[PDB]
């Protein structure tokens, strides 16, 4: 049968003496027993749950140690590390996190050089939990954490897995693919203004993985969960090799793992990372190994791929918003540093690399072990009709204490593709800035069916639980730009097309106004809506354990009544009924998960509607019942010449790949065409399923539920808790190219 | 040599109780005593209750005239938080008492 440290050639390093001697390893999991036969050096077991026992019910952290440091009949890669046994989740996988943050400080009393933590969570905005796990990496923890069992949706990677400061695992199958369940897609802290990093950071193997079972022998199982402990124990091993342990840092084992990773072909760095953990060269690369700075990833070459999606599934032109690659600063010299001065921006004149502008954003102090260098990458004016390869090198010099700085000078490559601007229609504007999701607040399921995943939560962007809509789209030529600020701060004659989709946020009125101008002017809407309804959401309350806490939806689906606050300036509304059902639409399937109807269009729309299920009555009183004539789907061309075009639907998931049933990226497709081109689409113009568009007289319109909380996770309104208001419009991002 | 607050990402605090910016950290892990930044037991931004909105000013504070135990005590832990996920005083999450 398999054995994973073997495969990976640990014995070749158990041949040498090295086999995690003298490395403290923790495993943050369900427990231990007390006298398993697979181990020789578990020092303690702690239990931080509410349940009165230390040992494993479920048998995962057994497993998990078995992997990291197991001696009989399935090895682990460390049989002579030092085990701690933190027993923080109940035998139903059910963790506090208070119980987190007193395991934590353990785990920094204890100076552990390892900790495994094969379960995270989507709350990255649990701030004591990410504070906790800063404190943790700062004081020289390696922490490896699992990205998540929660693929193959990007969106879905795990904190603390997803921070600067933790090496995140992804699973490979022993066939080096990288296993269906391993979440991908970057993190997500930093929509919608910003750019995602770099995730996992290695991948390795964490499907059919032998390990202890709980009473002995040994089982398989699979999910990161399996896949961060293999790489927990490789690094426990490669630590233990280490000669000058003073060189080991969280950020020179990051690196050493970084360098040494195979990178695996045809899987973009997004799924993989730099590749599939290689023990042998980095035993090698941590003997060569001297104090310095690196980047995560170490060249930015927007061209080279799949490895650099998606910064290769579209190029740069003049016009275009700023690339910004968040390259992770991996300091080995202290945990610690500084940038020296503004990064050096050195152009290669030869190759026509003085066509890129490179502005720099950075941590004022590089902390803990690493930090983050956005780097906003733009063409410039004389290049808006330049195609090619536009390189150069941006030097950064990381210094750290000592007395002289420890001066480390970085080379990070920029070879950038550039292209002439696409005209308005190719160019497609991402709503990203009205975008509200958990982890903050409450936003429920766009889909009521899927009681399994009760949140949005995936980001909602075009490369996290969109990515395949944005890989459609770039398939179908349309170049994808994110709006990650308010309306007022974009050139709306730069796009034909304006995205939003399952809106949550509110709209500032100069919001509003600006956005009637550019739709005056030319600028589309495509409003992808979701469900709304004040019955409904005091219905799907659920009682959250994490929090103990009966969480009410501080919107329903989508914040239809700012939306029909945007909207009323067009005479156009959503309704608050519950809809759902199968349904067709130009010969192809559709399927509407959880949407509202349109209660108010203009007379001039071309609308289509079809029958559904009341799915708000089976939500309150379990009955049934079957609307006819319900509109779903509206479309209006202002009439203002040179007015744009507003498309109105009232669900969100089948564009999302959460649980996708069905598919409407043709009718996106179609809808886009639409906007963007003006020819009317026969799909929906010349369907049988027309009608005369609503009025919404006498129908009484959807209302923010009394008592809501969405202003508490709002960049519009202010947490005023009384009538609350939209905050002074803010200040359009601007940026100083180096 | 100096037992300073690894965790600091502005501020480090020794075992003796010297607060000094990330700067002003000596190679013997103690802090900068010349510069005037660096003043020993700084109860700064220290609320009355017992909560500094640093944790290095924590320690400080609750060095005042045991570095281990205040570097335990002001980190944040289960009573510092409510419903698991949100301090009961962010702008003083760090508290000594
Ligand atoms: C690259 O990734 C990093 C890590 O996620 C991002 O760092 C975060 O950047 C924001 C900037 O908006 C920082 O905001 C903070 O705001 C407070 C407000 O008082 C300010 O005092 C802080 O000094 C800081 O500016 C945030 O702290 C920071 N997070 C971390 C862990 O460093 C960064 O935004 C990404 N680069 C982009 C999006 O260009
Ligand atoms: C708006 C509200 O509070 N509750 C609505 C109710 O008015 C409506 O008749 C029913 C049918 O969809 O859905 C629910
Ligand atoms: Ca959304």
């Amino acid at each position: 049968p398999r054995q994973v440290a073997q495969t990976l050639q640990a014995d070749v390093l158990w041949q040498m003496g090295y086999t995690g001697a003298n490395v403290r390893v923790a495993v943050f999991d369900t427990g231990l027993s007390e006298k398993h036969p697979h181990f020789k050096n578990v020092k303690e077991r702690t239990n931080w749950t509410n349940e009165r026992t230390l040992d494993d019910g479920l048998g995962h952290g057994t497993f998990v140690a078995g992997v990291i440091a197991s001696m009989r009949e399935c090895q682990g890669f460390a049989p002579d590390a030092e085990l701690h046994i933190f027993r923080v989740f109940t035998n139903n996988q059910v963790s506090y996190t208070s119980w987190f943050l007193d395991a934590f400080n353990y785990a920094i009393l204890k100076k552990i050089d390892v900790l495994n933590l094969s379960i995270g969570g989507p709350d990255f905005m649990d701030h004591p939990f990410v504070d906790k796990v800063w404190e943790l990496t700062a004081n020289n923890v390696i922490m490896v954490s699992a990205i998540g069992n929660d693929g193959p949706l990007y969106g879905t990677l795990n904190n603390p897995a997803d921070q600067m400061d933790v090496i995140g695992v992804g699973g490979i199958d022993f066939e080096d693919n990288i296993a269906r369940f391993s979440s991908r897609g970057m993190t997500t802290w930093e929509l919608p203004g910003g750019y995602g990093r770099m995730k996992p950071d290695i991948v390795t193997y964490g499907a059919g993985v032998r390990g202890s079972g709980v009473k002995g022998g040994c089982r398989a199982l699979s999910g990161t969960s399996v896949a961060s402990p293999v790489v927990a124990g490789a690094v426990t091993l490669l630590v233990s090799t280490v000669q000058k342990r003073e060189l080991v840092n969280p950020a020179s084992m990051k690196q050493a793992l970084i360098a040494s990773a195979r990178r695996l072909p045809g899987v973009n760095m997004f799924e993989q990372g730099h590749g599939k953990l290689d023990l042998l060269r980095a035993y090698q690369i941590l003997n060569s190994y001297k104090p310095q700075a690196s980047l995560s990833p170490s060249y930015i070459d927007l061209t080279e791929c799949p490895y650099m999606w998606p910064y290769c599934s579209q190029p740069i032109y003049y016009g275009g918003m700023p690339t910004v690659v968040n390259v992770t600063i991996l300091n080995g010299m202290g945990v610690t540093g500084r940038i020296v001065d503004k990064p050096d921006w050195q152009p290669y004149l030869p190759q026509n690399g003085d066509n890129i502008e490179v502005a720099f954003s950075y941590s004022s102090v590089l902390w803990p072990w690493s930090g983050y260098l956005a780097i906003s990458i733009s063409v410039t004016k004389k290049a808006a009709s330049w195609e090619g390869i536009a390189q150069g090198h941006v030097m950064i010099t990381v210094a750290s204490p000592a007395g002289a700085e420890q001066t480390s000078t970085v080379k990070l490559p920029i070879k950038v593709k550039i292209i002439p601007t696409p005209p308005r229609s190719k160019r497609v504007l991402w709503d990203q800035y009205h975008n509200l999701r958990y982890p903050p607040g409450y936003f429920p399921r766009d889909n009521l069916r899927m009681k399994n995943d009760p949140l949005d939560w995936n980001g909602d962007h075009i490369h996290t639980n969109f990515r395949d809509m944005y890989q459609h789209l770039r398939s179908m030529g349309y170049f994808v730009e994110v709006l990650g600020a308010p309306f007022t701060c974009f050139d709306a004659s730069q796009y034909g097309t304006l995205l939003m989709v399952d809106s949550e946020e509110e709209y500032f009125p100069e919001e509003i106004a600006k956005l009637r101008r550019d739709v005056d002017n030319g600028l589309s809407l495509v409003i992808f809506s979701d469900w709304y309804n004040t019955s409904v959401m005091r219905k799907v309350k659920f009682y959250d354990e994490n929090t103990r806490q009966w969480w009410m939806p501080d919107t329903g689906g989508a914040n239809i009544p700012a939306l029909n606050e945007l909207l009323s300036v067009w005479n156009m509304g959503f309704s608050d009924g519950l809809y759902e059902g199968e349904f067709t639409l130009a010969n192809h399937d559709m399927y509407y998960a959880s949407g509202c109807s349109i209660a108010k269009f203009p007379e001039d729309g071309v609308v289509i509607t079809q029958t559904f299920k009341d799915q708000g009555l089976e939500v309150l009183k379990q009955e049934t019942a079957v609307v006819e004539n319900v509109p779903i789907l509206g479309l209006y061309q202002i009439p203002a010449e040179g007015g744009g075009r507003i498309v109105l639907y009232g669900d969100s998931n089948c564009l999302d790949d959460s649980h996708r049933q069905k598919d409407c990226f043709w009718l996106l497709d179609a809808l886009l065409q639409y906007t963007s081109y003006g020819v009317t689409p026969p799909s929906l113009s010349h369907s049988g399923n027309r009608q005369r568009p609503p009025s919404g007289a006498g129908s009484v319109t959807p209302e923010r539920m009394e008592g809501n909380h969405l202003h508490r996770y709002s960049k519009v309104l202010e947490a005023h808790l009384g009538d609350p208001k939209p905050r002074p419009l803010p200040a359009c991002p601007r940026l100083s190219w180096a | 040599q100096c037992r300073n607050s690894i965790q600091g990402k502005h501020l480090i605090t020794d075992e003796l109780g010297y607060v000094c910016e990330r700067k002003d950290l000596l190679v013997n892990g103690c802090c900068n005593v010349n510069v005037p930044s660096t003043k020993q037991y700084c109860c700064d931004g220290c609320w009355p209750n017992g909560c500094c909105s640093a944790y290095e000013y924590c320690v400080s504070c609750c060095l005042q005239p045991h570095f281990e135990l205040c570097l335990a005590k002001c980190r944040t832990s289960s009573q510092s938080v409510q419903h698991e996920n949100t301090y009961r005083d962010p702008i003083a999450k760090y508290c000594y008492g």
